[PDB]
């Protein structure tokens, strides 16, 4: 739900019962699903933010393409930049 | 030897008194001339070192053997063996057969070495005796 600012855990994993080595892998494993979590999800943030505005950039090309204009086809000349890399 | 240090001279005396006397086989023997010296100062070095190794390279699972035991079992042995010791279930903490092993036949060499300080060279093994105990036929060894 949020990525930027997730916070660690200490499992409230016990010492009396189970097998120390199985201690040991469960802390690594929920290191690991948190942070693959937290990448998932920034990586899918920027995946739908990228398709919504090259499909708005489009959309906006092919409506203003209509008026044909000195100001109008300056906008287009830089509307028509493609985006797909964030910098 | 070792009872003489750390101990006053009258503690020393009634140590030495008691120790002096030795009983084996329905007969008693004193022992002559049992004075402290720099001779069984070296033995006393040299075993209060091996001494020492055995308790340092003395694993968890060792050390806790006697003291797990005393919890559900119980012989005059035992009862023995536990008012000898001091007096103050779970996981083991630690399992490792290979460092375990590697560290057990060190204490068992370090064991070997305290050992060696008090066996003498085993100069006869012995067969039939003459019933009157005077005479015995034996193999020379060492």
């Amino acid at each position: 739900r949020n990525m930027f600012c997730v916070k660690p855990l200490d499992l409230n994993l016990d010492r009396h019962a189970n097998t120390a080595l199985v201690n040991a892998v469960n802390k690594l494993v929920y290191t690991g699903r948190l942070i693959m979590n937290v990448r998932r999800s920034w990586e899918e943030l920027e995946r739908k933010c990228l398709a919504r505005i090259q499909e708005r950039c489009k959309l906006l090309v092919k409506e203003l393409r209509m008026c044909l204009s000195f100001d109008s086809n300056y906008c287009r000349n830089i509307l028509k930049h493609a985006v797909e890399n964030g910098d | 030897g070792l009872f003489s240090l750390d101990r006053s001279y009258e503690e020393v005396k009634a140590a030495v008194q008691q120790l002096q006397t030795i009983t084996f086989r329905d007969a008693t023997f004193t022992i002559p001339d049992p004075v402290i010296d720099q001779h069984l100062l070296i033995d006393m070095k040299t075993a209060c070192l091996s001494m020492s190794m055995v308790a340092n390279l003395a694993s968890e699972l060792t050390m806790t053997y006697v003291r797990k035991l005393a919890l559900e079992d119980s012989s005059m042995l035992l009862v023995k063996c536990q008012e000898l010791l001091m007096r103050l279930p779970a996981r083991p903490q630690h399992v490792s057969p290979d460092d375990e092993i590697a560290r057990l036949s060190a204490l068992f060499v370090m064991l070997r070495q305290l050992d060696d300080l008090i066996r003498e060279q085993v100069v006869f093994t012995v067969c039939d005796v003459s019933p009157d105990n005077k005479s015995a036929t034996c193999i020379f060894k060492g």
